[PDB]
């Protein structure tokens, strides 16, 4: 029961996915050759949530790896845990996507998507009771954004009563990584508003801030950033894979975190994150962890949470702890600072607890916030997009693939509507 | 002989049930491998098997039970499982997913009934607020009502606290449960987690608690309630008596459950722990196991269940003293507002536990207009939420209708009015 | 039976209380782990537990008690704690910080009362001058008055000395206490540290004392006062009798407390230690336990509490002799100015102590116009301080008002006038 | 209960603070790595007053270290006990303060102060019942004086019902250490008059006198002077950390030592202070200790106490002693020399006693005097300031940071008012 199918699309999506599979593997005591070397029966009890068993006690992640160019996936295969994946689950094209949503969604991606869908169907048929799908991609490129969105559309059409959740890497206000980012992001976001149940919004600038300000890390690698993201990802599904006092679930989280269907864009966080120098200096108390969790500096989106209000927040705690303490802390936060929580939803904080903590920690926590502050990201994207579109700058690359102006206007309209909705509850 | 069947539904309920079963085993000397009739059905190999129904839509808690210490004790059926939980959604319990499992549960219940020569009725453990414990439990109760009718249907329910919670669709679910268990359940006994925490802070002198402790506390209360069926004593109370004594009107049937003395080893020696003192403690505002002041409400009917060393004279004296106090307000229409139950068997201490051994302990079940305030608060919360149509798409998207909510609200209002009337 | 409850408030009070409890234990053979009814409430395991209230706003003294030798003796509640002390501030005791704890204290007192079948009343230990002992104690006393009314409220108070002190806001606090315990406390027994030191220098031949010794001395006096409740003897005095015999007018209720023989081992053998001699010593100016000359004042009423070997004839003779002396001045309106109490039980020696074993000892409680002078001195001090409005911002900054001080002064003046009138 | 938060600001403030933390650490049996190696349970009972406990029985001082330049704090970290501090509690800027109060208070310091306040808030949130704050700084420089004052202002605004006490190193009449000292001192003192509950006035010349005349020390180091100051500091809070016969407290001392709100400038002293040569020659009696305490030569301010009157004095005794003896000694001093004690406050001396004596001594004492003689210091400062200001000498350095003449005049006015007040009781 409760099988989850993973899809990783494009460069960033595949890279983050590799790290995620490493982390999950280590959590379950699975080595790169698919052999189990754990010490606890809890490690295998719910291994089926992420893994499929093969002859000779081999475990193979239910992961589908998708790209329009072979490089990234060749690197992944060459990598440490790369040999753990099913070879038949690498689905790739030959021509690149040129950071072009239209190529991912309408042309190059359209040619490949049926093949991906077939693999997806095959995997879903092996599920006793499939919970849903997890997707990893970027919003600013062509493959993860265009192809990824397309895949989501297809799967929701075919499996409309399953959970569809994405970890989506978004552009950052200071330092864009591509010139057409606003166009791609807007085109993706338009589709995600209507075709996903929840989306975790990750901002690389926030990750860098975490690495520098919090972790005191002089020289963060993308690998290190990926690790953090993977940790957050693992947190979300912990309650499917292990016992607890309050057993959470994806669906439960959705129920408690989405008060209106379109408002499903979350700011993720993780705790504790402490510098290697200052480890003995910190006392690892639930209160202190809570404080870390709620600190804007420990968020992974391009928002100031203090510039908005929390509609709902879900906290998932890992390790041994007093439920009394947890509840009291939650009460204290809300009573003290009631202005930062929407007044029309009493008890804005939901708590879940899983007994088994991650490696190397006695306690940890994962934070998921639905804040009206997220509107700032959307507003900024919209401004950027309009700045370009009003001059039809770069547009020939998209019209050449058959897109029309009207689609862009529709996207803009959707964006603005979303922003307006967010402003309502602000 | 006197026989009753337990039903444990959800996560919370199942947790409570584990504790209860442990307590029972400790009481009757049964080993974890099964090596009494009231709770344990006996088979032809010197083996004792619980007479319970264990239900969960998520296969996790049940799985834990199946792997843990008391796995050989339970039957491989009594422990029932599903595939996906309701996820704090009354609609997925009552309408969508519950009607897949309910039949099986009913069958099991019937089987259990068949194995008894005098079924006193049912004890059900669920939670107002949880997805399964709200809807599924309600569904089950309705079915039971349809089937048996005049078999006792007692409920043990975890009421949501006012100033603390663990789920932001908890008002809706609870309201729905209230709506659909108002014409079925005869008694719904109440415990609140915040209250328990407060008690721990105050009396036990412990401020690092966990769910296990709470469960154990609940189990103690349960044992006290059920001690008259399993041991001798003056004034042997029955499951059928509670209904008679604590339900003045059929809609009004939520009484609070409190236990004394809840005290650690250090100040067990300092205290005398006489009967009168214990009785006094039982009626004290802070010692109550919910978040309500009984100073803001009149006691309709109270039931006291003394367990251990008790001279009935002393109990009588205590009751008289209580009556004398100005606060302790009773209603105009209920002068005789006390029921008294006594057992020779003392309480039983659970190894690695919170509580020490005592000579005598008391469990009080009280039906009062203090809960009206709580109900009102809940209603207000619901109103605040439902005004914007928040979360409604989840419930409506699996069976429910816009209008049902309104009906529920109306029902709640009616209940409040009734309470007000009673107060006069 | 005859039962009384002790209350110990502050640092000083708590210290005194420790000594007292030690003395009690020594008297009744109770071990430090609890292995009589008058003071020790008995429980169902051959364990004896003090019947006291221990209160401090600073958690230090109480903590010491909790860790020390007699930790198992005391209950984990009787010893009550706060977070921050008043810091020589009546206002932080009576108004600001005291109204956080007072309720708990009251509850405890009520509980203790409930455990008694004939509560004679209260013995309270505090200090005029200290922050907690001034304001908090006053507050407590008022509450007690409101509650019980006709239960004895005896106080043991450390009066500030004239030529020595340990705090430069001591006049204010004391004055405030006097103002707000003039219409509540029935008796306020007085001891002064300077006087005790003088006694040590003179009679004991010891000139390197400490607080512990003083506390022990105080405890002896306390024991003498309370010996009639716990042992047999001719003329068994009660806590209720003191009020009757030492309070001619309700405002006038501060009597001095003195003890004889306070003497070391060396000149215990030299002295005869007859009854008459002891009596004489009791009335000697230097032997008194405050800084006042009773030659400058008329004795209204005196109470003598002989403990040990005493032929009542001898006592009578001694009293007659005392009467004969020109301191020794008595008032015109009180001819019979003596109350006599006798116990067969002798005094009890505390290991590592100042005092040796004696056949017979005497405790004298005397209400006299000599304390008027002291009061006047205190008033003068207050006037000197308050004329410049020194320290007033501290008191006013936590509750008090300019005007209250004036009222207090007026009250003091009235008291002085009353004393003067009595003198005539 | 009764947690104290320490703030150390600027060069002198950090240096004195280092020594203080060493001394307190040794008193509590805490080694530089935060491990406890004591012999008595009394050592840990109230350790929470100064220390916070972390994983692995680690103790971390509740200390905030502040400077506008990194040098001094780098030295502190390099030092013996430097590794005991929480790394996150070092808050520093990059540009120096140039012995300029305006830079500390209005410009450079203004940029840093919010960061400090955040740390302060974090520490105060960890207190079950925070008693108050202790600050260490100099009055004559830029950082300790300007920045330090600023911090005090902020904290009093936020925590107006807590105790705010400072150990403030002041300029000395003979040998000034900077040219603008009068300006800086006056500017600081103005703020301290209104924003602190008590200030211990330390004069380096007095310390040198102590070292040479009393201790017979040919070659005192700043380290040695710092030690003495630390000893005095420890004395003040002894009754929070240990049992006693008369348990004092900061608040209690304030109550007994401040008869009018603005007169809260104390002259500290310590006893015994005896030369290593003449140790066996002295009999360590309470009387002799008392005599030392009341000797002008054993004071740490730039005053002749005989040129004024004591408004109140607080004596805190440490070790075993007869309360009888102590009281008698106090009486004798006042009776014999009633002219040196203000006549309108009977019993000008308050005594406290703590059972546990400092290392290497059977008895010790700390003296705190509120004497009208302190006016001389203020008067001398005022004279100096006016000498400069009437010629607007050095003033452009301050006006350039936005200060106006009117502020200086206000400061002067305050000073003069204070002096007048002191003269009243003289
Ligand atoms: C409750 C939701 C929440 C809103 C607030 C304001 C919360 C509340 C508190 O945390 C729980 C603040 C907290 O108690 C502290 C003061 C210890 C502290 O962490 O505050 C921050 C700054 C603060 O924002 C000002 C922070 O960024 C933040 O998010 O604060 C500096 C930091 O330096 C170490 C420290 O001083 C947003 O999710
Ligand atoms: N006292 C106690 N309360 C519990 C326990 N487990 C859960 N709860 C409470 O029950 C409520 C949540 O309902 P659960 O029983 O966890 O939910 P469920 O019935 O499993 O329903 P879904 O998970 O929604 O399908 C919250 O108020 C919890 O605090 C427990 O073991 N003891
Ligand atoms: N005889 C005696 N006197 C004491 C003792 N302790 C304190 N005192 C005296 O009591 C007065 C001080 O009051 P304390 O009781 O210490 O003060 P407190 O009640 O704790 O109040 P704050 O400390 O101000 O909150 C002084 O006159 C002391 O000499 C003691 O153990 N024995
Ligand atoms: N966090 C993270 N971001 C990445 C990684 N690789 C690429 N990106 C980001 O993803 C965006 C570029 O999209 P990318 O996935 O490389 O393009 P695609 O292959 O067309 O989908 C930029 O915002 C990059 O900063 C990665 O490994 N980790
Ligand atoms: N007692 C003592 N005084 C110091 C120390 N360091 C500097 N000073 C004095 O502090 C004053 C100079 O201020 P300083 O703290 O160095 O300047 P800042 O860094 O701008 O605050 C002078 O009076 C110095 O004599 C020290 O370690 N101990
Ligand atoms: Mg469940
Ligand atoms: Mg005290």
């Amino acid at each position: 029961m409760r099988e989850i199918v993973h899809i990783q699309a494009g460069q960033c999506g595949n890279q983050i996915g590799a790290k995620f599979w490493e982390v999950i593997s280590d959590e379950h005591g699975i080595d790169p050759t698919g052999s189990y070397h754990g010490d606890s029966d809890l490690q295998l009890e719910r291994i089926n949530v992420y893994y499929n068993e093969a002859a000779g006690n081999k475990y193979v992640p239910r992961a589908i790896l998708v790209d329009l160019e072979p490089g990234t996936m060749d690197s992944v295969r060459s990598g440490p845990f790369g040999q753990i994946f099913r070879p038949d689950n690498f689905v790739f094209g030959q021509s690149g996507a040129g950071n072009n949503w239209a190529k991912g969604h309408y042309t190059e991606g359209a040619e490949l998507v049926d093949s991906v869908l077939d693999v997806v169907r095959k995997e879903s048929e092996s599920c006793d009771c499939l919970q849903g799908f997890q997707l990893t991609h970027s919003l600013g490129g062509g493959t993860g954004s265009g192809m990824g969105t397309l895949l989501i559309s297809k799967i929701r059409e075919e499996y409309p009563d399953r959970i569809m959740n994405t970890f989506s890497v978004v552009p950052s206000p200071k330092v864009s990584d591509t010139v057409v980012e606003p166009y791609n992001a807007t085109l993706s976001v338009h589709q995600l508003v209507e075709n996903t149940d929840e989306t975790y919004c990750i901002d690389n600038e926030a990750l860098y801030d975490i690495c520098f300000r919090t972790l005191k890390l002089t020289t963060p690698t993308y690998g290190d950033l990926n690790h953090l993201v993977s940790a957050t990802m693992s947190g979300v599904t912990t309650c499917l894979r292990f016992p607890g006092q309050l057993n959470a679930d994806l669906r439960k989280l959705a129920v408690n975190m989405v008060p209106f269907p379109r408002l499903h864009f979350f700011m993720p966080g993780f705790a504790p994150l402490t510098s290697r120098g200052s480890q003995q200096y910190r006392a690892l108390t639930v209160p202190e962890l809570t404080q870390q969790m709620f600190d804007a500096k420990n968020m992974m989106a391009a928002c100031d949470p203090r510039h908005g209000r929390y509609l709902t927040v879900a906290a998932v705690f890992r390790g041994r702890m007093s439920m009394k303490e947890v509840d009291e802390q939650m009460l204290n936060v809300q009573n003290k600072n009631s202005s930062y929580f929407v007044e029309w939803i009493p008890n804005n904080v939901k708590t879940a607890v899983c007994d088994i903590p991650p490696r190397g920690l006695k306690m940890s926590a994962t934070f998921i916030g639905n804040s009206t502050a997220i509107q700032e990201l959307f507003k900024r994207i919209s401004e950027q997009f309009t700045a370009m579109f009003r001059r039809k700058a770069f547009l020939h690359w998209y019209t050449g693939e058959g897109m029309d102006e009207m689609e862009f206007t529709e996207a803009e309209s959707n964006m603005n509507d979303l922003v307006s909705e967010y402003q309502q509850y602000q | 002989m006197r026989e009753c069947i337990s039903i444990h539904v959800g996560q919370a309920g199942v947790q409570i049930g584990n504790a209860c079963w442990e307590l029972y085993c400790l009481e009757h000397g049964i080993q974890p491998d099964g090596q009494f009739n009231t709770f344990f059905s006996e088979t032809g190999a010197g083996k004792h098997v619980p007479r319970a129904v264990f239900v969960d839509l998520e296969p996790t808690v049940i799985d834990e039970v199946r792997t843990g210490t008391y796995r050989q004790l339970f039957h491989p059926e009594q422990l029932i499982t599903g595939k996906e939980d309701a996820a704090n959604n009354y609609a997925r319990g009552h309408y969508t997913i519950g009607k897949e499992i309910i039949d099986l549960v009913l069958d099991r219940i019937r089987k259990l009934a068949d194995q008894c020569t005098g079924l006193q009725g049912f004890l059900v453990f669920h939670s107002f607020g949880g997805g399964t414990g709200s809807g599924f439990t309600s569904l089950l109760m309705e079915r039971l009502s349809v089937d048996y009718g005049k078999k006792s249907k007692l409920e043990f329910s975890i009421y949501p606290a006012p100033q603390v919670s663990t789920a932001v669709v908890e008002p809706y679910n609870s309201i729905l449960t209230t709506h659909t268990t108002l014409e079925h359940s005869d008694c719904a006994f109440m415990v609140d987690n915040e209250a328990i925490y407060d008690i721990c802070r105050r009396n036990l002198d412990i401020e690092r608690p966990t769910y296990t402790n709470l469960n154990r506390l609940i189990s103690q209360i349960v044992s006290s309630i059920t001690a008259s069926l399993r041991f001798d004593g003056a004034l042997n109370v029955d499951l059928t008596e509670f209904q008679t004594n604590l339900v003045p009107y059929p809609r009004i049937h939520f009484p609070l459950a409190t236990y004394a003395p809840v005290i650690s080893a250090e100040k067990a020696y300092h205290e005398q722990l006489s009967v009168a003192e214990i009785t006094n403690a039982c009626f004290e505002p802070a010692n109550q196991m919910v978040k309500c002041d009984p100073r803001h409400g009149k006691y309709m009917a109270c039931c006291l269940l003394y367990r251990g060393d008790v001279v009935p004279k002393d109990v009588n004296a205590a009751i008289a003293t209580i009556k004398t106090k100005r606060t302790i307000q009773f209603v105009d229409w209920c002068p005789t507002g006390f029921k008294v139950g006594i057992n020779y068997q003392p309480p039983t201490v659970v190894p690695g536990g919170d509580l020490a051994k005592v000579q005598r302990a008391v469990c009080m079940l009280s039906n009062t207009t203090a809960i009206a305030e709580a109900w009102a608060r809940l209603d207000h919360k619901f109103d605040l939420m439902y005004a914007k149509r928040a979360f409604v798409h989840w419930y409506v998207g699996e069976g429910m209708e816009e209008g049902e909510f309104s009906e529920a609200r109306e029902d709640m209002a009616a209940l409040e009015k009734d309470y007000e009337e009673v107060g006069v």
